[PDB]
RNA sequence: GGAUGACCCCAGGCGGUAGGGGAGCGUUCCCGAUGCCGAUGAAGGCCGACCCGCGAGGGCGGCUGGAGGUAAGGGAAGUGC
RNA sequence: GUGGAGCCUGGGAGUGAGGGCGCGAGCGAUAACGUCCGCGUCCGAGCGCGGGAACAACCGAGACCGCCAGCUAAGGCCCCC
RNA sequence: CGUGAGGGAAAGGUGAAAAGAACCCCGGGAGGGGAGUGAAAUAGAGCCUGAAACCGUGGGCUUACAAGCAGUCACGGCCCCGAGGGGUUGUGGCGUGCCUAUUGAAGCAUGAGCCGGCGACUCACGGUCGUGGGCGAGCUUAAGCCGUUGAGGCGGAGGC
């Protein structure tokens, strides 16, 4: 069994034992949330129109972190402007638990 | 009282080579070309940041249309009838779908043709 | 076990003496004196000494036996330039470079 | 998730036959699956489509005045060097080339495009070489 | 670049050398060349308002006084010029050294026997300013001194 | 004439690039029947004043 | 909101040359310092894919080095190529 | 009509070589990537982004940062694309 | 250097102590290899530290059908350190150096071989406005004098 589920204005196929990060979620680690469903698919088949009804994907909240830094730079010739940006993308990681169909 | 530059110059040399580090010739070893390779290496990694997001929609679109074409519909006429069954399983997990999951996508090719 | 000898400040240019030291790079002791004796370059003489003087330190200081030596690494560096004026026409001074080298050669003993 | 990237696959081999057709509209077709964008497991840095064998090139198609008007054409790097060949010629001396040059035009540029070319096999006459890969026949 | 050691010759042809244009060597942009805009001998003092020189120094003391670091004395038992007495006397007193002290006296030979140890300052009351006050963790003046504050305070 | 010069600094790249060729070929030897010692063919032997079988030179 | 930048919530602004304003980093030196860190290793050098910071930077670790360095908070400039 | 609106006082400027395009005229030849004014615009300073094969000023649109998410603009949807 | 008046440099550091390397070995010598000294000898006198350009030796990855402001985004291969990361780059996408000057520059307009170090908005007095304090119909001293020896005070002439 898979589900396609939505968070952080995105859309991820998940399975049960799958770690996943998405973007940063209020809940405590350790917290477990439920995800919306777009469609299930494996042994059997339900689509989502858009969202399916009964179904959910329950996912432990395994803690919340920071990406590796990228750096924003920014340069226009002959003008002496420069810019340096460090930036960081929160990020929440999620341990998918069950797919309640 | 007097402050040479002394420490200050090196380490900011420094800093910027580091970063100018796998560049070809004096792009790596001059202070002057590292800095001037990186001021562009900084717009482009900017702008491709941007451009990848287009980049893989293109391949997903062309991938979609694919699988499309082997039941016998086009990608546009696929879209349309997804639009109009209501379904917002977006193109990333369409192509996925498309060669993971040839079934799902199979029914989902039903779902669009019926919605028209 | 290696043995290696260094000529410092040997009075000729890198880049003439390199040419014969890349002869001898991973060559027998015996190869490497036959090449020396029969190349037709000055750096011959020089390399020739820096490659005896090894084999001695080999046998005299570090045990090794001279019939089991080979070239196992052998360089050139470049050492302080000597400068030198060189008039041209017109009241020009030029910097004739009359440059200089420190000739290094190891060797170790082939096994078997 | 990442985007799937598939492992290499053997290729498919294919069989079209060129009698009657329009060149220009049977070209597009071949070039799509030399470039592989009818797989959906498409990917644009490798090469992945089809190999192509054509047959009757020699009895390809075109309209209006094309045969006496359409010019190829060639420089050879000297004074004058421009050479220009009409289509009737093409046909009547190298007539395969008429087909792998409406299709090489049609590839991308670059070391993937060129590679995918040599994918391409045209044959004048009914007969290819290539019984031992078994071309599929294509429809097209 | 004027007061350098060097000639005012213009070391070579304005045009047709190659090389940048240039006139004495003494010009800063040359290594050896004068300074541009280095310090010279300067005074630094300037006339702080009486007013609050002395106001500065009442809430100086007032700052001890309110800690409770502020002790007035009499007279110094037998501290007669020598450091070990001066010692023995601080000792009754509650000055242990584990604290600085600002000690304003006029006797002399008050001031000689415990000027050597590290942790006390000493001046006469004529001297006493606010930079040292704040300095030092405690205050201690005997009356005569505390008598010529209050006078300069006035 | 008006003086050719370099537009450009040789790269390193292209400086040892065209070195390529520089590098020099061993002496030819061969050794010498009468004593073994290596030394050119067609030349009378250095060490041993032999050439052809029979002695040539004081050596 | 709470009550005075404690932090949170909602909303909106945030292309930029000449140029105006604001907030910071670092360098030399002084007070702090008769202190404190230092041969169980100062400064400087060479690394690092680690930590903090939007950034200038600051930490920390290994190697080198072998005798100096200097905090919170302030002060002054021969202060950053 | 609450807007990086307006008005008053005062501190600090920079600018006083513009340029293309549209429209209205003069000059020119109902010439000029011409020239000189007026109204507007953009570039200047948005040589950042999409389209126009490429291209400051034509069309689209005002780039705080990140996303392997979605909708559109001009322009496109035979292949290169 | 200049006939001359005159111009006018560069160049500091072994170690606590010379204990400055006897003696042997290759070499004509230079230089080195051992031995030995030293806490340390890439502190060995061409000596503290020992950056960068620049030169070389070894190793990993890579390269002889390929179009390039040299990077960047993606994927894959190999190597390395142990659902991760570092190195490398085959292919695919995108992509007109920096500075200056200009209406407008990648521009075939200026400047720069590369690296390191030196290198340009200050100071005094007066002015004007803002600002942090002191005192307020008042505010403030100057030169000096006394004290101190990194101690402050006195001084009202005068100024606003
Ligand atoms: N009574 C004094 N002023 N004592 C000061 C202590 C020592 C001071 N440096 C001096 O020269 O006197
Ligand atoms: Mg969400
Ligand atoms: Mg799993
Ligand atoms: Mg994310
Ligand atoms: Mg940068
Ligand atoms: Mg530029
Ligand atoms: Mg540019
Ligand atoms: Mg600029
Ligand atoms: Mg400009
Ligand atoms: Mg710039
Ligand atoms: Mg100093
Ligand atoms: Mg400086
Ligand atoms: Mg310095
Ligand atoms: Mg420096
Ligand atoms: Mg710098
Ligand atoms: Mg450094
Ligand atoms: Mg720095
Ligand atoms: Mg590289
Ligand atoms: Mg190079
Ligand atoms: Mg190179
Ligand atoms: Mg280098
Ligand atoms: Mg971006
Ligand atoms: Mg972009
Ligand atoms: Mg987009
Ligand atoms: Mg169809
Ligand atoms: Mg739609
Ligand atoms: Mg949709
Ligand atoms: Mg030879
Ligand atoms: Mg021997
Ligand atoms: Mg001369
Ligand atoms: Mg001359
Ligand atoms: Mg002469
Ligand atoms: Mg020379
Ligand atoms: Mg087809
Ligand atoms: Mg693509
Ligand atoms: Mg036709
Ligand atoms: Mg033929
Ligand atoms: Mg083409
Ligand atoms: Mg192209
Ligand atoms: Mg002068
Ligand atoms: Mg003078
Ligand atoms: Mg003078
Ligand atoms: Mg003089
Ligand atoms: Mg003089
Ligand atoms: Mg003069
Ligand atoms: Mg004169
Ligand atoms: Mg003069
Ligand atoms: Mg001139
Ligand atoms: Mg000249
Ligand atoms: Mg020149
Ligand atoms: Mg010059
Ligand atoms: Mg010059
Ligand atoms: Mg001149
Ligand atoms: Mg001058
Ligand atoms: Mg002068
Ligand atoms: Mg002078
Ligand atoms: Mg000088
Ligand atoms: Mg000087
Ligand atoms: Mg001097
Ligand atoms: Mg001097
Ligand atoms: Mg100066
Ligand atoms: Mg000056
Ligand atoms: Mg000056
Ligand atoms: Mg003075
Ligand atoms: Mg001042
Ligand atoms: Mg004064
Ligand atoms: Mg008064
Ligand atoms: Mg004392
Ligand atoms: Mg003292
Ligand atoms: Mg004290
Ligand atoms: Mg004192
Ligand atoms: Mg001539
Ligand atoms: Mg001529
Ligand atoms: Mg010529
Ligand atoms: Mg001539
Ligand atoms: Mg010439
Ligand atoms: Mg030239
Ligand atoms: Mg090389
Ligand atoms: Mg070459
Ligand atoms: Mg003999
Ligand atoms: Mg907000
Ligand atoms: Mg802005
Ligand atoms: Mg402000
Ligand atoms: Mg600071
Ligand atoms: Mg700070
Ligand atoms: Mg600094
Ligand atoms: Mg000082
Ligand atoms: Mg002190
Ligand atoms: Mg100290
Ligand atoms: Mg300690
Ligand atoms: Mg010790
Ligand atoms: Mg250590
Ligand atoms: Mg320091
Ligand atoms: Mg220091
Ligand atoms: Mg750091
Ligand atoms: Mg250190
Ligand atoms: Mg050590
Ligand atoms: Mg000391
Ligand atoms: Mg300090
Ligand atoms: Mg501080
Ligand atoms: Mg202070
Ligand atoms: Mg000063
Ligand atoms: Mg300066
Ligand atoms: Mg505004
Ligand atoms: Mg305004
Ligand atoms: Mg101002
Ligand atoms: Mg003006
Ligand atoms: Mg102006
Ligand atoms: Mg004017
Ligand atoms: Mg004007
Ligand atoms: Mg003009
Ligand atoms: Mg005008
Ligand atoms: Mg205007
Ligand atoms: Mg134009
Ligand atoms: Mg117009
Ligand atoms: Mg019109
Ligand atoms: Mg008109
Ligand atoms: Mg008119
Ligand atoms: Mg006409
Ligand atoms: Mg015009
Ligand atoms: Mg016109
Ligand atoms: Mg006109
Ligand atoms: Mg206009
Ligand atoms: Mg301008
Ligand atoms: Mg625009
Ligand atoms: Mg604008
Ligand atoms: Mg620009
Ligand atoms: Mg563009
Ligand atoms: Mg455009
Ligand atoms: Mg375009
Ligand atoms: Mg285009
Ligand atoms: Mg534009
Ligand atoms: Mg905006
Ligand atoms: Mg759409
Ligand atoms: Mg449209
Ligand atoms: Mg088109
Ligand atoms: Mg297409
Ligand atoms: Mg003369
Ligand atoms: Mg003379
Ligand atoms: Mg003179
Ligand atoms: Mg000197
Ligand atoms: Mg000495
Ligand atoms: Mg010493
Ligand atoms: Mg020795
Ligand atoms: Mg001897
Ligand atoms: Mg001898
Ligand atoms: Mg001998
Ligand atoms: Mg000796
Ligand atoms: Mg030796
Ligand atoms: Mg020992
Ligand atoms: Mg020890
Ligand atoms: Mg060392
Ligand atoms: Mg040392
Ligand atoms: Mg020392
Ligand atoms: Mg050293
Ligand atoms: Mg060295
Ligand atoms: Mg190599
Ligand atoms: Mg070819
Ligand atoms: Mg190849
Ligand atoms: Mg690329
Ligand atoms: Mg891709
Ligand atoms: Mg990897
Ligand atoms: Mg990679
Ligand atoms: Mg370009
Ligand atoms: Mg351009
Ligand atoms: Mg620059
Ligand atoms: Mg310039
Ligand atoms: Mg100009
Ligand atoms: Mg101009
Ligand atoms: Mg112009
Ligand atoms: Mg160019
Ligand atoms: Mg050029
Ligand atoms: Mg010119
Ligand atoms: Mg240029
Ligand atoms: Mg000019
Ligand atoms: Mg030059
Ligand atoms: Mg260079
Ligand atoms: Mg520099
Ligand atoms: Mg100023
Ligand atoms: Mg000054
Ligand atoms: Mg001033
Ligand atoms: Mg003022
Ligand atoms: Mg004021
Ligand atoms: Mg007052
Ligand atoms: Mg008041
Ligand atoms: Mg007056
Ligand atoms: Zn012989």
């Amino acid at each position: 069994m898979f589900a396609i589920v939505k968070t952080g204005g995105k859309q991820y196929r998940v399975e049960p034992g799958l770690k996943l990060r998405v973007e940063k979620l209020d809940a405590e680690p350790g917290a477990t949330v439920e995800l919306p469903v777009l469609l299930l698919g494996g042994e059997k088949t339900v689509v989502g129109t858009p969202v399916v009804e009964g179904a959910s994907v329950v996912a432990e909240v395994l803690g919340h972190g920071r990406g590796k830094k990228i750096l924003v730079s920014k340069f226009k010739a002959k003008v002496q402007y420069r810019r340096k940006k460090g930036h960081r993308q929160p990020y929440t990681e999620l341990l998918i638990k069950e797919i309640r169909g | 009282p007097r402050a040479k530059t002394g420490v200050v110059r090196r380490r900011k040399h420094k800093k910027i080579l580091k970063l100018a580090k796998g560049y070809w010739g004096l792009r790596s070893k001059s202070f002057r070309k590292a800095r001037e390779t990186l001021f562009a290496a900084g717009n482009y990694a900017y702008a491709h940041r941007k451009r990848r997001k287009r980049d893989f929609r293109r391949l997903w679109i062309v991938r979609i249309n694919a699988a499309c074409r082997q039941h016998g519909l086009n990608y546009s006429t696929f879209i349309h009838g997804l639009k109009k069954a209501g379904i917002e399983v977006d193109r990333k997990n369409l192509a996925d779908l498309a060669v993971r999951e040839p079934q799902v996508f199979a029914e989902l090719v039903e779902r669009a043709k019926a919605a028209q | 076990m290696e043995a290696k000898a260094i000529a410092r400040y040997v009075r000729i240019s890198p880049r003439k003496v390199r040419l014969v030291v890349d002869l001898i790079r991973g060559k027998s002791l015996e190869e490497a004196r036959n090449i020396l004796r029969y190349t037709n370059k000055r750096g011959a003489y020089f390399v020739a000494k820096v490659l005896e003087s090894a084999a001695a330190n080999a046998v005299n200081n570090h045990d090794m036996l001279e019939d089991r030596l080979y070239v196992k690494a052998a360089y050139v560096d470049e050492g302080p330039a000597l400068k030198r004026v060189l008039p041209r026409a017109r009241g020009r001074a030029d910097i004739i470079k009359k440059r200089t080298s420190h000739i290094t050669v190891i060797l170790g003993e082939k096994h078997g | 998730m990442k985007t799937y990237v598939p492992k290499q696959v053997e290729p498919r081999w294919v069989l079209i036959d060129a009698e009657g057709k329009t060149l220009g509209r049977l070209a597009t077709k071949i070039a799509t699956l030399l470039r592989g964008k009818h797989r959906p497991d498409w990917t644009p840095n490798v090469a992945m489509g089809d190999f192509v064998v054509v047959v009757n090139a020699d009895k390809i198609r075109v309209t209006g005045k094309k045969l006496e008007q359409k010019i190829y054409t060639r420089y050879s790097g000297y004074p004058g060097g421009l050479k220009k060949i009409p289509l009737e010629k093409m046909l009547a001396t190298h007539p395969e080339r008429v087909l792998e040059h409406a299709v090489k035009g049609m590839l991308p540029k670059g070391p993937l495009g060129r590679r995918l070319f040599k994918r391409l096999k045209v044959y004048a006459g009914p007969d290819h070489p290539h019984q031992a890969q078994r071309p599929e026949k294509l429809e097209v | 670049r004027g007061e350098v050691a060097y000639s005012g010759r213009k070391i070579w042809p304005q045009k047709h050398t190659g090389r940048a244009r240039h006139g004495d060597i003494g010009a800063p942009i040359f290594v050896g060349g004068g300074v541009v805009f280095g310090p010279k001998p300067r005074d630094y003092s300037y006339t702080l308002p009486k007013k609050v020189r002395k106001k500065g120094l009442a809430m100086a003391v007032a700052d001890r006084a309110r800690e409770g670091k502020l002790l007035l004395v009499e007279a110094f038992a037998g501290v007669n010029g020598k450091t070990k007495e001066f010692l023995a006397w601080a000792k009754e007193a509650g000055l242990d050294g584990s604290e600085s002290v600002l000690l304003v006296t006029g006797n002399e030979l008050v001031r000689r026997a415990a000027r050597n140890l590290p942790w006390v300052v000493t001046l006469a009351p004529e001297g006493l300013n606010v930079y040292d006050i704040v300095r030092t963790e405690r205050l201690v003046m005997d009356l005569d001194a505390w008598e010529v504050f209050q006078n300069r305070i006035g | 004439a008006k003086h050719p010069v370099p537009k450009k600094k040789t790269s390193k790249a292209r400086r040892d690039a065209r070195r390529s060729h520089h590098a020099l070929t061993p002496p030819t030897l061969v050794p010498c029947p009468e004593c073994k010692a290596m030394k050119p063919p067609h030349t009378v032997c250095p060490e041993c004043g032999y050439y052809a079988g029979r002695k040539v030179l004081e050596v």
